[PDB]
RNA sequence: GCGGUCGCCUCCUAAAAGGUAACGGAGGCGCUCAAAGGUUCCCUCAGAAUGGUUGGAAAUCAUUCAUAGAGUGUAAAGGCAUAAGGGAGCUUGACUGCGAGACCUACAAGUCGAGCAGGGUCGAAAGACGGACUUAGUGAUCCGGUGGUUCCGCAUGGAAGGGCCAUCGCUCAACGGAUAAAAGCUACCCCGGGGAUAACAGGCUUAUCUCCCCCAAGAGUUCACAUCGACGGGGAGGUU
RNA sequence: AUUAUUGGAGGUAGAGCACUGUUUGGACGAGGCCGAAUUCAGACAAACUCCGAAUGCCAAUUAAUUUAACUUGGGAGUCAGAACAUGGGUGAUAAGGUCCGUGUUCGAAAGGGAAACAGCCCAGACCACCAGCUAAGGUCCCAAAAUAUAUGUUAAGUGGAAAAGGAUGUGGCGUUGCCACAACUAGAGUCGAGUGACACUGCGCCGAAAAUGUACCGGGGCUAAACAUAUUACCGAAGCUGUGGAUUGUCCUUGGACAAUGGUAGGAGAGCGUUCUAAGGGCGUUGAAGCAUGAUCGUAAGGACAUGUGGAGCGCUUAG
RNA sequence: GCUUACAAGUAGUCAGAGCCCGUUAAUGGGUGAUGGCGUGCCUUUUGUAGAAUGAACCGGCGAGUUACGAUUUGAUGCAAGGUUAAGCAGUAAAUGUGGAGCCGUAGCGAAAGCGAGUCUGAAUAGGGCGUUUAGUAUUUGGUCGUAGACCCGAAACCAG
RNA sequence: UCUGGUGACUAUAGCAAGGAGGUCACACCUGUUCCCAUGCCGAACACAGAAGUUAAGGUCUUUAGCGACGAUGGUAGCCAACUUACGUUCCGCUAGAGUAGAACGUUGCCAGGC
């Protein structure tokens, strides 16, 4: 019945839908999407491309290849192959 | 190298995930049989939707 | 009702794809920078003690233990010794016209992109650059004002004027903006509605409330179990 | 769409102390009577990770089954949801509380069981029958089917409603040890036959007080008609089968089929009857329309035909 | 005519003695000793036997319509074409006559403009919308727009 | 086949001790006379030369003490499933981390004086 005292909190914002659009072993076009995330989780590797500090895209035709870089790094790349 | 699985049971309060496997071994209403081929993709199909059907033979 | 909030950014809740609510728990933004921007070189973190007018255990450059426990202009997470961290020269790409394709999404918006022409800075060069490590730092349309303004300018041509192209100013923070001119009281109140929503009683629940126990600390000079009853724990009742 | 073999993205349950923060202590440095930080063992975490499943998700251009799917247009309704079981937040590990997530049922679902009980268990009604086999739950009487068989457990009516505790309760699991222990007594000697702590138990006992009337086995009643197992037999639904028929959509290309037929807001299709008009052909004082009664005909809305009352108009076929 | 004074009842329905009947002639009709099963109807709801709303009973009356437009579907006529309006001589005959007009056969751009291509602009390059052409007149069904627009009902405002 | 040089592997590839050899080739070694240049001192950044040496690095061989990879046997957790009221319990699948016994002092790619 009485005024409450109320809440300092309330705030948030809008999710940017994050992670692998396209999957590993299937066909794509010159300049698709691969991933989008903040920083370089995935480091770009043959024939793809980063963007603005971002989504790694692809650069030529072809099936794109999830591999393992270094000792704890991963890569994503695309062949030729038809 | 031939089997014929029977439905002794009622596939209305499961969910749809086995509702479709039942249908996609091609029993229709209870008290139903069909007689197929033995094979690695059947043998894991009655597996998943079990405690349903009568396999034999 | 009073009070507090209303837009955008980061994390947890959120259940190893994405998405996901509450007056759930924490912080921020309404910028700043000619350099903190582009290019070519060059370098390297903390918590560690040495005994050095002086010492403020810490005012110094070393040295070695130094594994990112450091530093990033700004909150938080994801990243980075390619250093994305620290300096040095040169310069203005913080360029014009386009862009196959794709992510997001009710719609309006929003996000990234090989490369194609033109002109250039940097480097011996291969090459690199369409603003700051990445994600916040604004707000449609209408109207009004400015300049250049291969278009229509009406009986002919001039010609205020409209239109394409490029700028500028309000304030819409209740931040998808009712007309960018908006305060109260009804105990005389009136009509249309609702147990979708309060006051009395019923039902569920038992924090508080009233009992009953459990351990017994303390009170009786003896006798913790005559009696009182410290905290703490376990139940019942539905009469506050 | 589901499944079998394969590839990849990720950081939750759980673990862990390797970073961050927080702790308990034993030996650990940090004044002139008792300290910073550290060190060997360790402990905790929604905003801590060196680690890390099951399930789900995207592809597989891979076989076996199955029957959808996408694009454009016509017409819609919905924007108050609820309980149960799990995974969390909030509140008081309060609520038939409140807000999200994954399922099922109700909503829009009849039938059988839970004594009566939208949401719990079993199962989805096209219609006829005085046919048969089963599911959950059950078989002494009310009330369909065993006063069945074999084995244990239980003396409370436990079954047929709560907890910390409490104890010379107990059937099973291991001890421990006197060859004394029940009548010895220190606050020493015999005679004759079982004694106990402890440990895991399974079933009991006490803890247990409410207002109209026995008063939660549903009632009578039960020592098995209770509980835990085993095997059987039989009963039990509108589920399935048998026999005849109706409609569809298929199919085959004339009737055997193949399947299918709960339903609210809604979408689509085929029909019945009422008043008037047109054309053709009809009925009527030997009695029209209306009204009353009847044991008749069609899958439904409906349609004929006799008989009584009534005294002047009214049907049928095709179309509007 | 048949039935009723030991009985607990949404009044029915399924089975069933006895006592009377005799039709649109058929596995007929009226009455009901006993037994099993069973909490009306409409509206509004997450949910109603509800102690939520409405109606005493019976009869008569009482709620998606028409005019002009837009779009889509079926039907028919002609087909790169299709078709008329107001009129005028006529059974208020709605068949003749009437070619102002309307749609389609070619689009693209703010426009001037060019045209199977055009704008873009520094670009014929890459892209956007086009090109491969079936439409049209009347009528039938569905929905929508402007009128009161499916029907009934307000507190109140203004004029004389 | 030894070393020097390029391109694969999850530190199995290591830091912690050492052992021993040579300068064919990596090294310690001379200064600013020059190319470049430390807002700071040619140690890094450069030059001509090497009379002098093998410590160290460098390479093998030793230490499983120093840390990762860590095959089984279990077990927590979990997907179905039948029960009961769950902080459970039974029944089927996949079964972890940590703990051991271990492997453990890299497999090579392709060239140059041989």
């Amino acid at each position: 019945k009485k005024g409450v005292s109320s809440t300092k909190n309330g705030r948030d914002s809008e999710s940017k839908r994050l992670g692998a659009k396209r999957a590993d072993g299937q066909f794509v076009t010159g300049g698709s999407i691969l991933y989008r995330q903040r920083g370089t989780k995935i480091y770009p590797g043959e024939n793809v491309g980063r963007g603005g500090d971002d989504t790694l895209f692809a650069k030529i035709d072809g099936v794109v290849k999830f591999e393992r870089k270094g000792r704890d790094k991963k890569q994503v790349s695309v062949y030729a192959v038809a | 190298a031939k089997l014929q699985i029977t439905l002794t049971r009622s596939v209305i309060g499961r969910p749809e995930t086995q509702r479709k496997t039942v249908e996609a071994l091609g029993l229709k209403k209870t008290n139903s049989s069909v007689v197929v081929e033995d094979n690695p993709a059947i043998r894991g199909q009655i597996n998943k939707v079990k405690h349903l059907v009568t396999v034999e033979e």
